[PDB]
Protein backbone atom coordinates (compact mmCIF):
# COMPACT_ATOMS: atom_id res chain seq x y z
CA UNK A 1 0.00 0.00 0.00
CA UNK A 2 2.62 2.33 0.63
CA UNK A 3 5.03 1.77 -2.18
CA UNK A 4 1.67 2.30 -4.33
CA UNK A 5 0.89 5.45 -2.49
CA UNK A 6 4.67 6.21 -2.93
CA UNK A 7 4.22 5.90 -6.52
CA UNK A 8 0.94 8.24 -7.27
CA UNK A 9 2.46 10.95 -5.04
CA UNK A 10 5.89 11.07 -6.58
CA UNK A 11 3.80 11.49 -10.42
CA UNK A 12 1.12 13.77 -8.87
CA UNK A 13 5.13 15.85 -7.91
CA UNK A 14 6.27 15.45 -11.15
CA UNK A 15 2.99 16.62 -13.01
CA UNK A 16 2.52 19.50 -10.42
CA UNK A 17 6.16 20.80 -10.98
CA UNK A 18 4.70 20.52 -15.09
CA UNK A 19 2.08 22.68 -13.94
CA UNK A 20 3.87 24.80 -11.85
CA UNK A 21 6.76 25.70 -14.61
CA UNK A 22 3.86 26.27 -17.21
CA UNK A 23 1.78 28.67 -15.03
CA UNK A 24 5.20 30.35 -13.73
CA UNK A 25 6.07 30.88 -17.17
CA UNK A 26 2.15 31.67 -18.52
CA UNK A 27 1.63 34.16 -16.29
CA UNK A 28 4.89 36.04 -16.59
CA UNK A 29 3.74 36.02 -20.35
CA UNK A 30 0.37 38.01 -19.76
CA UNK A 31 2.76 40.32 -17.20
CA UNK A 32 4.96 41.41 -19.99
CA UNK A 33 1.62 41.63 -22.68
CA UNK A 34 -0.20 43.80 -20.29
CA UNK A 35 2.91 46.13 -19.69
CA UNK A 36 2.84 45.99 -23.48
CA UNK A 37 -0.34 46.49 -24.04
CA UNK A 38 -0.48 49.47 -21.43
CA UNK A 39 2.18 50.96 -23.68
CA UNK A 40 0.78 51.40 -26.89
CA UNK A 41 -2.45 52.45 -25.45
CA UNK A 42 -0.20 55.24 -23.82
CA UNK A 43 1.66 55.72 -26.95
CA UNK A 44 -1.86 56.57 -29.01
CA UNK A 45 -3.03 58.36 -26.35
CA UNK A 46 -0.41 60.26 -26.05
CA UNK A 47 -0.05 60.74 -30.06
CA UNK A 48 -3.43 61.85 -30.56
CA UNK A 49 -3.76 64.24 -27.83
CA UNK A 50 -0.49 65.60 -28.99
CA UNK A 51 -2.03 65.99 -32.33
CA UNK A 52 -5.05 67.06 -30.49
CA UNK A 53 -2.54 70.03 -29.24
CA UNK B 1 5.18 28.18 -5.12
CA UNK B 2 1.62 28.08 -7.18
CA UNK B 3 -0.11 29.89 -4.93
CA UNK B 4 2.61 32.59 -4.07
CA UNK B 5 3.51 33.32 -7.98
CA UNK B 6 0.01 32.54 -9.00
CA UNK B 7 -1.79 35.73 -6.77
CA UNK B 8 1.77 37.81 -7.23
CA UNK B 9 1.21 37.63 -11.04
CA UNK B 10 -2.37 38.36 -10.71
CA UNK B 11 -2.38 41.48 -8.68
CA UNK B 12 0.67 42.56 -11.19
CA UNK B 13 -2.02 41.85 -14.38
CA UNK B 14 -5.01 43.98 -12.43
CA UNK B 15 -2.30 46.54 -11.88
CA UNK B 16 -1.86 46.87 -15.83
CA UNK B 17 -5.53 46.62 -16.76
CA UNK B 18 -5.52 49.57 -14.34
CA UNK B 19 -3.20 51.42 -15.67
CA UNK B 20 -3.99 50.62 -19.27
CA UNK B 21 -8.27 51.58 -18.82
CA UNK B 22 -6.29 54.99 -17.08
CA UNK B 23 -4.27 55.24 -20.32
CA UNK B 24 -7.47 55.30 -22.06
CA UNK B 25 -9.04 57.94 -19.66
CA UNK B 26 -5.75 60.23 -20.12
CA UNK B 27 -6.11 60.09 -23.75
CA UNK B 28 -9.90 61.17 -24.02
CA UNK B 29 -9.21 63.71 -21.27
CA UNK B 30 -5.95 65.16 -23.12
CA UNK B 31 -8.58 65.51 -26.15
CA UNK B 32 -11.33 67.19 -24.14
CA UNK B 33 -8.71 69.45 -22.39
CA UNK B 34 -6.62 70.64 -26.00
CA UNK B 35 -9.87 71.02 -27.35
CA UNK B 36 -10.91 73.29 -24.74
CA UNK B 37 -7.71 74.78 -25.12
CA UNK B 38 -7.78 75.90 -28.71
CA UNK B 39 -11.68 76.94 -28.16
CA UNK B 40 -10.73 79.52 -25.26
CA UNK B 41 -7.62 80.86 -27.26
CA UNK B 42 -9.66 80.60 -30.52
CA UNK B 43 -12.47 82.76 -28.82
CA UNK B 44 -9.87 85.14 -26.85
CA UNK B 45 -8.03 85.96 -30.11
CA UNK B 46 -11.72 86.77 -31.87
CA UNK B 47 -12.99 88.86 -29.31
CA UNK B 48 -9.31 90.72 -29.62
Amino acid sequence: ELYQEIKKLQFDRNQENKEYDNEQKDTNLKIQNLKERLLYKKARAQLKNQYKE
Amino acid sequence: HRQKFSKEKKEELEKLKNEIAEVKAEKEKKASQLKNELDNRLKQLERD
